[PDB]
């Protein structure tokens, strides 16, 4: 019974510092995810270019191998240091079966990780929430997502950051069975996931996709503004 | 106990009688009066297996 | 009250209310009541449940061939000192070959729990063994304490209200060394009943009954070489 | 300074003028004013930042 | 001030630290008075004892303790912290014996002592053995020495030397009393140690209570006093 | 309320460290890094200005780390030196292992780690320091990075110091340059920026430190510039505040 | 009550047990040291408690090498412990490079050690400020230390009580070219405006470092020259 | 007092309360005394069944660290075993090393260090316990010690450890003991520890006698007190 | 104040254990029966999102191929413990060429269920039913986070665990058969659930001595539900 620490409970059974980690996430930047039935894709909002410096350096989707990609929540620090070390895990994975890596497996070692680094002694848990998308078994699109206590739970599509609970329900009243593929509509289902994200200013948009074969490829401030524009073409028609 | 845990007894027996109401006292209203005098009640138990 | 906090502080009275609390945290088991012959030792513990279709806790659990325990209080401490227990006996009956003196094995179980009763980081132990063996010198009934203090006796008793049990011991401890193994074991048991309250009856379940003897391999019993136990009874006198 | 230093520099300025037997305030009591309200920060081995 | 409750050795604002300083009067709490002199090629301890008992020893009673076969010292204090301090000087002059060929000096020693007691007071969660220590000593080539040990960790050494409960007023009489440039011919040393003593206690007392610890420039071997000549010289200063 | 230790959070969740290390960078010294091809710079205040110094050490802010990589620093000085000698040693560590210069980046994200790493440990102090980081590689040319106390770390081409430097990046937004990589330009510029910034009087020259990189035909050099050259720019900088006053 | 202790920063501020370990430093004996053309001079203030003390026991002008001198201004206990260590330093130096380790590298090590000691959070830091000095490559050098890890480089500065009362003096007296006589002069005169006035050739201790090496003066030549220098 | 939690701090007047604490925490233990005589050193202590659960030959607190040396120990009685035990690794490490018996004096001194080392640090505490080390050798006496829970030890002609410690005192310095051999001090301890609480607190008591001596050629045993019975009939002679 | 794991009350007791024992109550139900015919055993899911997948998320587990398990509480010290079992399950088939019991198994779980220490961490947050079939028939295993084992017949954990046993032992009695205990276990869960029982709220584990594989029912569940 208190904020600290980490080790003792509550008198009604909580956890305070595992309850109170997930608010520096649920404070973050906003970043989605889906998978289609071939080419699975997802984006990250709030670009944020302060006028004067470069932004590549600044990248939330990256890659640990050519099969699996990346996303997270919360502070930057801590997904730095999980995701080096997950570089590592999977290149230890590729050391020993020459599979290429599972989600599954590099899933439960990030949230093993997170949770017995949570669990010794007055070690800060890892105030993120990270998107682990691939497919492997036959081109099977999986996107797994994680937790500050370390629990990966399987979805279908996600939604974290800021104003989360909006943004899933929009996925709620978008995520019919028909989407894919239909390549060309999970693309638009993304561009309707951008139009519906908190701020959707158009130019701090930035998505990346994966054909579930090919590598993950960055896409051009002019073809997202086609797609700004087909949709409000439809928006239009709906009219 | 105290004295007046003793009491305690002595008058909550002459009632427990007087739940019969019939008759003077007898051994199980004193029995009883203790019962009630006694705890405290503890009945946890938990973990001591 | 601020001092009453860790095992390593003193009070300013000089009594350490770890101990004693520890004693307190001993005495919500359950009711065990352990006594010797000449030549035949006996414990007996009760069971508990946690509901009616769920078993019974047990409590006499086996040691060695001339070793067993009773147990109250905390129940990982219980298995950690069995561990211990029964590593202390292979140890030596592996160095040795032989079957140990019971009195160094207790005196060993006094020097585990004295470090987790002085150093800080580990809390005292839990623990309410009564132990029967055989040296070359008979049975022996030790009992045990969290503040390591191990008593030789010949009827003890330990748990909750086991207070009419140590009475029924000062008015039958003359009577216990000549008598044979039967009615030794309903005199333990007419200890057990009255630590019970009289409004239930000891039933079958709820009782184990353990025998070594100095020609008799240690041995556990429920239920089944108990109800003979069983039999040999009257009723409280009501 | 702060607003209030100033004035107390002015005015025991003044004061200096007067223990020489003056109304006149030269750069010099301003120069020993400087000084007397300088007590407020000094106190170096302390750049460490 | 205090204020900060001063429980472990941190510093105090302005400026000081008080766990040392209350350690000073853990002599304090000894109950007993110390006197070295050093005046020409001798050199003299002095020191009573509070015995009560006819049920206590005599012999076990001794605060003087032979270091090595030429160093001897003298204890204040509480007799634990005193007695540990005597089996580490032994230890360690034992390894200076061994690594370096010869005896030791009796300065060398005292700034071991000092280092370890100074080592005991920068690391903390260990109690700072409040015990003074005072040696004597002949060297070649520099005569007699008489150090001090805190358990500040400060070693000093000088001629006219006292440490204890009631020595504020024996370093006034020896300010008072070593300012005069007269010779130190041994018996004037004793006289000026029995006296200084039967000043500050003002007693005049048996041969019984005193111990004299002794060294000299004729035979470098420490050397405890015995009950006769003990009386032998308390007479021979009895005027 | 809730705040002891370094860890674990305040109920937010936020963090009490690393803003109280931001508000411990902001009583430092002031640096920047300017947008400049061909070359980059560095500018320093000294503290300390008092005149019974030697400046012997040639370099106070300034620590020439590997052979093309220089770094201002700000903050809490002997963390300064802590960090600087294992950065140093990493650098060196990665030569002995590859027999190639470090590529600035990876460096950076180490020295992030290490402090990182006493970010989530405990109880540890975090180093109250933030640097600056100018240097070349074979991949991107002319570099500069900002480190934090958290572990971020930014890419800029203007870079920001504290609260005696907010107004500076104020300055450089607002007097943004782009196309030019005429180092004497920017040096003018950065001369601006400390003129209006510190509120040293007429910008004496024992105040300020100015140190540059330029690619010289393999060598890749590091110009800690010396002190009439800095007295010219002074001239030069008054010359054209003549020159702004010919608007009267 | 705050700062408790090692491991946090202050709310806005600075570290609380360092300013107060300097604040401890500042209450010590004072002392001075001067950088001339040829030479450095280190001079201190030690006074005895009483008149029992011996003035040929404890050694407050410490050479570290044949040709570094080095004082402080603080608590003896710690003052040694730091100069052992210092010692066997600089022989490792001697062992690895065989050659007499230059005073700005035995400043880099030092400080190294002393910021080691403030690392968090077990023990506290010393209660010491130092004073290196050295005739390395001709030109002389003076090091000035703190307890915080840090130094510095100073033509002329001074530690203890009044410090910055000697300072001003030392602003306003001495200046960039002297000799070694000359400043030991000006090291006296700063020395005796703020001890006490009874000032023999045992109450203060000075070492001087020639371009022929350190030298630890005598209260010989020291009463030679302090018999009412000025 | 407040100031009077862990074992390395100190006090504003300059002392340890845990110390102090550790020291009257034996005050409240049974009484345990003894005293030597010019061929050997008798212990004795008063040693109370609770009432009627005992055994009377249980748990006793007169110990045998090694042939010739034994403890009569008074306080914690596990941190007492502890202690013996601490004795026993000791006194053997010495007769590993040096191949003879070890002298009393430098036992008592290393478990003095024992006892003041567990005084120093603050993970741990004191010791709750003061004993008695009696020894006899013939080419050393008898020698009779004394260890308190601090560490400050050092010896006696008599002593004691109880309630009734300057009770006993009171009494135990008019026997003259020079003169005696140890088989008259026997009924001598016999009698002190009968004059001291027959009745007064509690119900009962019991008497157990450790000796050591001359008689025992080095050897350390408790008495066959039965043998010669020498309390009771003196005991009952001693109510008048 | 009780504030740690290393100090008693003055009454008792851990007051870490009891805000285990706490910590229980948060989770999702679940029931297990035993009967002589099989260990039947039942769980609920409680998906909150569609998205969410409702095959992912494990509650019946298979740590041997007669042995399940279901857990109520912190999902990732539950995981922690099944992947101790399914390591010390093997060592077990390795060093004897047979299978690990059930209650041996749960001794081995039980054996540092509580082994928690930060030096010389915290106690675990779950409470574990297990079901399997040893040479004694089927068996039903009950622990703790407290580590206190017993064997129960028909126990039922976690959230409005109550009226679960309640009702639980209004019905039972020992000559149950399996189908009825099936319909028996989810008449009481969808007197316990709040949302309308389907396919995917619960899911079924049956183990057989003759149909000793798959302890698990898929869809046929559907036919199960149907029948109510």
């Amino acid at each position: 019974s208190y904020d600290r620490a980490i080790t003792v409970f509550s008198p009604d059974g909580h956890l305070f510092q595992v309850e109170y980690a997930q608010e520096a996430v649920k404070k973050g930047s906003t970043a989605v995810g889906v998978r289609g039935r071939d080419i699975v894709v997802l984006g990250v909002e709030k670009k944020s270019v302060a006028k004067l410096q470069d932004e590549r350096t600044v990248r939330k989707i990256c890659a640990l191998d050519d099969n699996v990609c990346m996303a997270f929540a919360g502070l930057t620090a801590d997904a730095r240091i999980v995701i080096n070390r997950a570089r590592v895990e999977c290149q230890s994975h590729r050391l020993t079966v020459e599979d290429p890596v599972t989600v599954e497996y590099i899933t439960r070692y990030i949230a093993s990780l997170k949770q017995r680094y949570t669990q010794s002694n007055g070690r800060r848990p890892f105030g993120i929430s990270a998107l682990i998308v691939g497919f492997d078994f036959d081109g099977t699109p999986r996107l797994y997502q994680t937790d500050p206590s370390g629990t990966y739970h399987a979805w279908k599509a996600n939604a974290i950051g800021r104003g989360a609970k909006s943004v899933r329900e929009f996925l709620e009243k978008n995520y019919t069975d028909e989407a894919i593929e239909t390549d060309d509509l999970t693309i638009k289902l993304v561009i309707k996931a951008l139009l519906e994200v908190v701020q959707s200013g158009g130019k701090n948009i930035e998505l990346a996709v994966m054909r579930r074969d090919q590598s993950l490829k960055i896409l051009n401030p002019e073809e997202i503004e086609k797609y700004v524009a087909e949709i409000e073409k439809e928006k239009e028609e709906n009219e | 106990f105290n004295g007046a845990q003793c009491k305690a007894v002595c008058v909550e027996a002459g009632m427990i009688a007087l739940r019969r109401g019939a008759t003077e006292l007898t051994h199980e209203d004193y029995m009883e009066g203790i019962l009630e005098v006694q705890a405290k009640k503890k009945a946890n138990l938990q973990y001591y297996a | 009250n601020q001092y009453d906090n860790d095992v390593t502080v003193w009070s300013p009275q000089g009594r350490i209310h770890q101990i004693e609390y520890a004693m307190e945290a001993v005495k919500q088991g359950s009711a065990t009541v352990g006594l010797k012959s000449k030549t035949h030792a006996v414990l007996v513990a009760l069971k508990r449940a946690q509901s009616e279709l769920a078993a019974h806790q047990k409590k006499i659990l086996h040691v060695d061939n001339h070793i067993g325990i009773s147990i109250a209080g905390l129940t990982a401490d219980a298995r950690l000192l069995c561990n211990f227990m029964r590593q202390e006996c292979l140890d030596s009956r592996f160095v040795f070959d032989r079957p140990l003196p019971v009195s160094r094995l207790v005196s060993l179980i006094g020097s585990k729990t004295q470090i987790p009763t002085q150093r800080y980081g580990r809390r005292p132990y839990g623990v309410g063994l009564l132990i029967a063996g055989y040296d070359d010198m008979g049975p022996h009934i030790f009992q045990t304490c969290p503040s390591a203090n191990y008593f030789d006796c010949r009827a003890m008793s330990i748990g909750a209200r086991s207070q009419s049990a140590r009475t029924y011991l000062e008015r039958h401890m003359s009577e216990f060394m000549e008598c044979n193994l039967n009615e030794l074991v309903k005199h333990g048991l007419r200890a057990l009943r009255e630590t019970l309250p009289a409004e239930q009856d000891l039933t079958t379940k709820n009782v184990s009954i353990g025998i070594v003897g100095k020609d008799l391999e240690f041995t556990i019993y429920d239920d089944d070489d108990v109800s003979p136990f069983l039999e040999g009874l009257e009723e409280r006198p009501q | 300074a702060s607003g209030a230093e100033v004035k107390g520099v002015c005015t025991e300025a003044g004061m200096y003028a007067l223990r020489e037997r003056r109304v006149h305030v030269t750069q010099e009591d301003f120069e020993m004013a400087v000084a007397k309200v300088m007590q407020k920060d000094s106190e170096k081995n302390m750049s460490i930042k | 001030s205090a204020g900060f409750d001063r429980h472990i050795t941190i510093f105090s604002p302005e400026g000081r630290l008080y766990q040392v300083e209350y350690a000073f009067k853990a002599i304090n709490q000894g109950g007993l008075t110390s006197v070295a002199v050093r005046g020409k090629d001798c050199a003299v301890i002095v020191t009573q004892k509070k015995v009560p008992d006819k049920l206590l020893d005599s012999s076990t009673v001794t605060h003087l303790f032979k270091i090595t076969e030429n160093i001897g010292c003298v204890m204040t204090g509480m007799t634990a912290d005193s007695r540990s301090q005597v089996q580490r000087a032994r230890y360690e002059a034992a390894n200076w014996k061994y690594k370096y060929g010869y005896e030791i000096p009796v300065d060398m020693l005292c700034k071991r002592i000092a280092d370890i007691s100074q080592v005991y007071t920068q690391n903390a969660e260990m109690r700072p053995l409040g015990c003074c220590m005072i040696l004597i000593g002949i060297d070649e080539e520099q005569g007699p020495q008489v150090y001090k040990c805190d358990p500040a960790g400060y070693y000093c050494g000088f001629k006219a030397t006292a440490a204890g409960v009631k020595q504020t007023e024996s370093t006034s009489f020896l300010e008072k009393k070593v300012k005069k440039k007269f010779d130190w011919t041994f018996e004037q040393t004793v006289e000026t140690a029995i006296t200084c003593l039967s000043t500050v206690l003002s007693i005049d007392f048996k041969p019984s209570e005193i111990e004299v610890g002794v060294v000299t420039v004729e035979n470098p071997k420490f050397r405890i006093l015995t009950e006769a000549e003990i009386d032998a010289h308390l007479v021979a200063l009895a005027e | 309320r809730y705040d002891s230790r370094t860890t674990i959070f305040s109920p937010e969740g936020r963090l009490y460290q690393v803003e109280y290390a931001m508000e411990a960078i902001g009583h430092a010294g002031t640096c920047l890094g300017i947008l400049a091809n061909d070359g980059v710079l560095l500018a320093a205040e000294r503290r300390n200005i008092h005149k019974l110094l030697d400046e012997v050490f040639f370099s106070e802010k300034i620590y020439k780390l590997n052979e093309d990589m220089a770094c201002s620093v700000a903050g809490i000085t002997s963390d300064a030196n802590v960090l600087t000698n294992e950065l140093r040693l990493i650098a060196q560590r990665y030569l002995l292992q590859y027999q190639e210069p470090i590529p600035c980046e990876q460096l950076v994200t180490a020295l992030c780690d290490i402090k990182q790493a006493y970010t989530q440990f405990g109880g540890k102090r975090p180093f109250g320091v933030s640097l600056l980081y100018i240097g070349w590689d074979k991949h991107y040319g002319f570099q500069l990075y900002q480190s934090d106390p958290s572990g971020n770390y930014g890419g800029w081409k203007a870079t920001c110091i504290g609260n005696n430097s907010a107004a500076a990046v104020s300055m450089l937004k607002q007097d943004y340059k782009e196309g030019e990589m005429t180092l004497k330009s920017a040096l003018a510029l950065a001369i601006k920026v400390l003129n209006k910034t510190m509120d040293v009087s007429k910008l004496s020259a024992e105040k300020v430190e100015i140190a540059t990189l330029t690619r010289e035909n393999g060598k890749t050099v590091i110009r800690v510039l010396k002190q009439k050259e800095v007295e010219q720019l002074i001239k030069k900088h008054e010359e054209e505040e003549a020159k702004a006053e010919r608007e009267k | 009550g705050y700062s408790f202790s090692l491991t946090t920063f202050s709310p806005s501020g600075k570290l609380v047990q360092i300013e107060y370990a300097l604040a401890a430093v500042a209450g010590g004996a004072p002392s001075v040291g001067i950088k001339a053309a040829n030479g450095v001079v280190l001079a201190t203030e030690k006074k005895q408690k009483s008149i029992l003390y011996d003035e040929r026991s404890v050694h407050k002008v410490e050479p570290i090498t044949k040709h570094i001198g080095l004082v402080y201004s603080g608590m003896g206990p710690d003052y040694r412990v730091l100069v052992h260590r210092a010692r066997k330093l600089a022989q490792q130096y001697y062992l690895v490079y065989q050659e007499p380790i230059p005073t700005a590298q035995l400043v880099q090590r030092v400080a190294s050690v002393m910021q080691e000691y403030t690392q968090s959070g077990g023990v506290r830091p010393f209660g010491v400020s130092l004073l290196i000095c050295g005739w390395n490559e001709g030109r002389p050098y003076l090091f000035q230390s703190d307890p915080s890890g840090a130094y510095f480089a100073w033509k002329a500065t001074a530690m203890g009580k009044n410090y910055v009362n000697g300072k001003t003096f030392l602003e306003k007296r001495y200046n960039e070219d002297l000799e070694l006589e000359d400043a030991i002069h000006t090291a006296i005169l700063t020395l005796k405006e703020s001890f006490e006035g009874q000032m023999t050739e045992d109450n203060i201790e000075v070492g001087i470092c020639n371009e022929a090496g350190f030298r630890r003066l005598t209260p010989t030549e020291v009463k030679d020259y302090l018999a009412a220098i000025a | 007092t407040g100031y009077d939690l862990s074992a390395s701090t100190f006090s504003p007047d300059g002392r340890v309360f845990q110390v102090e604490y550790a020291m009257k925490a034996v005050e409240n233990s049974s009484t345990a005394i003894g005293i030597r005589c010019k061929d050997g050193v008798v212990f004795g202590v008063e040693k109370l069944v609770l009432s009627k659960l005992y055994e009377e030959g249980s748990n006793k607190r007169l110990f045998n660290v090694d042939r010739h040396v034994g403890m009569a120990v008074a306080g914690l009685l596990a941190d007492a075993r502890s202690l013996a035990d601490i004795a026993r690794e000791e006194a053997s490490n010495f007769r590993s090393n040096f191949g003879y018996n070890i002298p009393l004096k430098h036992l008592a001194d290393r478990v003095a260090m024992y006892v003041h080392a567990y005084t120093l640090y603050s993970a741990v505490r004191p010791f709750g316990c003061s004993f008695m080390l009696g020894s006899y050798s013939v080419n050393d006496g008898a020698q009779l010690y004394m260890i308190d829970p601090s560490g400050v030890s050092y010896g006696y002609w008599g002593c004691a450890i109880g309630k009734a410690r300057q009770a006993a005192k009171t009494e135990i310095e008019k026997l003259q003991m020079k003169e005696m051999t140890c088989r008259d001090i026997v009924k001598e301890v016999a009698k002190i520890i009968y004059i001291v609480h027959d009745e007064v607190k509690d119900k009962a008591f019991e008497l157990e006698l450790s000796w050591v001596g001359e008689l025992t050629n080095g050897r350390h045993e408790i008495v066959p007190k039965d043998i010669r019975e020498e309390a009771e009939k003196y005991a009952k002679e001693s109510l008048k | 104040y009780d504030r740690g794991v290393n100090t008693f009350s003055p009454e008792g007791r851990l007051f870490q254990v009891e805000y285990a024992i706490e910590a229980i109550k948060l989770g999702s139900t679940a029931i297990g029966i035993q009967t002589s015919e099989g260990v039947c055993l039942a769980v609920e899911k409680r998906i909150t999102s569609p998205l969410m997948e409702p095959s992912s998320i494990e509650k019946i587990v298979e740590i041997d191929a007669h042995i399940g398990c279901a857990m109520s509480g912190l999902i990732a010290d539950a995981k922690t413990l099944i992947d101790k079992a399914r390591v010390e399950t093997q060592n077990h088939w390795f060093t004897y060429n047979e299978t690990m019991t059930v209650e041996s198994v749960t001794q081995a779980v039980s054996n540092l269920a509580l082994q928690f220490g930060e030096e010389d961490s915290r106690p675990f947050g779950v409470a574990l039913l297990f079901g399997g079939v040893d040479e004694k028939g089927p068996q039903l295993f009950h622990m703790d986070p407290s580590g206190t084992f017993v064997q129960c017949d028909a126990r039922a954990i976690g959230s409005a665990s109550e009226g679960a046993q309640s009702s639980l032992q209004e019905v039972y009695h020992k000559s149950m058969t399996l189908k009825e205990a099936i319909k028996s276990s989810l008449i009481i869960l969808k007197q316990v659930m709040e949302e309308k029982l389907n396919a995917t709220n619960i899911e079924l584990a049956t183990v057989q001595p003759g149909q000793n594989f798959h302890m698990f029912t898929k869809e046929e569940l559907e036919e199960v539900i149907k029948d109510i």
